[PDB]
């Protein structure tokens, strides 16, 4: 495992080296081919470095993390393009990777949380350093001070397992159940707020919208599954008590996940409806891991992973359109098809993913959820239909309504899509269906 | 009576006498067996069983 993390460590000089932009992604595209060789890896953990070991679990989420990380560099090109402190942004990314990588591959609870919030401070320069709305302040806090609110209780938690455990250590927890009612909500309301539940969701439309093209990538592509990998490990000895308080959040997340789908109807911003987007789906992920059961966990995993895919994807045609028409309302935004047709394309493939289309890794995903959402109580059908049927609403109104109409009057020339985007796409795409194939991989994590 | 006055400072001085009393006051010392020990400098000290012990062994 110490492989990856010498690798990024002696990639961080080439922030400084001048004309070295492209040639990092490269270094940063080849690491993912090495990770990508040493899968051997079982549900117990496997490779162990001082601390750092690693499972099929957060094998997935780690290389989830290098091919975003990766793809964030190719969508930020502009960063270049105008050399807007571009060394300094390749380090925030070189950075922001390291804290992920391990917080993945950390074997020990306090460390997860270690780098857990840590990722945050790289991320929260991002959004100040090239963002451009005003709002970027008003967005950096809400990403900032939600988190660090829910966190900060979080670690008197982790303290307390100490001096009845004896270890941090994900295995030598597993062997207990805890009784405390509050010990229940300090390490599951830290991540209840990150996923997002419904109603705590209040900064992930804020922290969207305005962060960068990058930042989008990762906010919505890695820090909404921090929080879903965190409740993987810490309700395995929470089986007790997630039972008594259980049905208040499979109710708030399945009745939050409806509701928020008709708030996408009435949505009018491109990236403010993929975000809310992003709360829609996170709420079957959450209900389904709080159902515990073998399927529920499994395909909440598999859905984390193809729903970051999407989301990030879905983040890279928003910029594109935005870049080009400068305004990021679907009022601006219509007709496209005739503007850039090669590019429509890619707007459907990741548009007809996040609705759940084959032969997506999302579909798989999202029928476990549901059976494991059925099985626990056959009254979830009602709104687990409804969420269903309005996860497709508000997509298709997304897609259609950006792409067929006639083209708008008072824009401007600009330029036509560019190798580079379709490029982009396709990485974003293409695996999310090939994976379908050796799903026993990133599935099989229990 | 053939005495004679003593000079001026002769009841100043130190006067040593024999005691016929014969009980000059004795001499101990008190004893507390149950006093907070301490780690004794002849005490082997090997190295520490896996160092620190404290998050990651740091
Ligand atoms: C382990 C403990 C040691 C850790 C490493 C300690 C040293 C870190 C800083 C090393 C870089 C120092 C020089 C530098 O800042 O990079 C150059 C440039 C900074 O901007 P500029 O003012 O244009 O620099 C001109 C000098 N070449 O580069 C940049 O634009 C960004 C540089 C990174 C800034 C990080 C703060």
């Amino acid at each position: 495992m110490l492989k990856i993390i010498f690798f990024l460590l002696f990639l961080i000089p080439f922030c400084f080296i001048n004309n070295m932009y492209w040639m990092v992604q490269i270094m940063m595209f080849f690491i993912s081919f090495i990770f990508l060789l040493m899968n051997n890896f079982m549900n117990y953990w496997s490779e162990i470095s001082y601390f750092l070991g690693c499972d099929m679990l957060s094998y997935g989420l780690i290389l989830l993390s290098l091919w975003i990380c990766s793809l964030m560099l190719l969508a930020s090109e502009m960063i270049n393009k105008h050399n807007n402190y571009k060394n300094l942004f390749l380090l925030n990314i070189i950075i922001l990777l390291l804290l992920l990588i391990l917080t993945f591959s950390s074997m020990s609870l306090f460390m997860f949380y270690l780098f857990f919030e840590s990722s945050l401070i790289p991320t929260l320069f991002l959004i100040l350093g090239w963002g451009y709305q005003p709002e970027r302040l008003q967005a950096g806090l809400y990403l900032l001070f939600y988190t660090l609110l829910v966190s900060l209780p979080m670690l008197i938690g982790i303290f307390y397992l100490m001096n009845k455990i004896g270890s941090m250590n994900f295995y030598l927890m597993n062997n207990f159940m805890f009784n405390y009612d509050l010990l229940y909500f300090c390490l599951l309301c830290a991540f209840l707020v990150k996923m997002p539940m419904f109603l705590v969701h209040l900064w992930l439309p804020k922290a969207h919208v305005e962060a960068p093209v990058s930042g989008s990538m990762i906010l919505a592509g890695i820090m909404l599954k921090l929080g879903g990998y965190g409740m993987l490990r810490v309700i395995s000895f929470l089986q007790l008590m997630n039972l008594k308080y259980s049905f208040v959040w499979i109710s708030i997340s399945l009745v939050g996940g409806v509701l928020v789908s008709l708030v996408c109807l009435r949505q009018t911003d491109l990236k403010a409806l993929i975000a809310y987007s992003s709360v829609a789906h996170m709420g079957i992920v959450l209900s389904g891991l709080l159902t515990m059961t073998y399927w529920g966990l499994c395909g909440s995993y598999t859905l984390m992973i193809a729903h970051g895919l999407c989301s990030s994807g879905l983040f890279c045609l928003a910029n594109v359109s935005y870049e080009r028409l400068g305004s990021r309302s679907m009022l601006i935004n219509k007709g496209l098809l005739n503007f850039m047709p090669s590019m429509t394309l890619w707007w459907f493939l990741l548009s007809s993913a996040n609705m759940a289309a084959p032969p997506t890794l999302n579909l798989l995903g999202e029928i476990y959820l549901l059976n494991s959402i059925v099985s626990w109580s056959w009254i979830s059908m009602i709104l687990l239909s409804f969420l269903s049927f309005f996860s497709a609403a508000y997509t298709l109104y997304l897609y259609s309504f950006s792409q067929h109409g006639k083209l708008f009057s008072g824009v401007y020339s600009f330029s036509s899509g560019k190798i580079r985007e379709y490029l982009l796409m396709l990485l974003h795409w293409l695996p999310l269906n090939l994976l379908i194939l050796k799903s026993e991989s990133f599935m099989l994590w229990l | 009576f053939d005495w004679d006055r003593p000079s001026y400072g002769y009841f100043s001085r130190a006067k040593v006498i024999q005691s016929a009393r014969e009980a000059p006051k004795k001499e101990e010392k008190v004893s507390y067996p149950d006093a907070t020990p301490g780690l004794p400098e002849d005490y082997p000290k090997p190295p520490a069983k896996y160092g620190s012990r404290f998050h990651w062994l740091e």
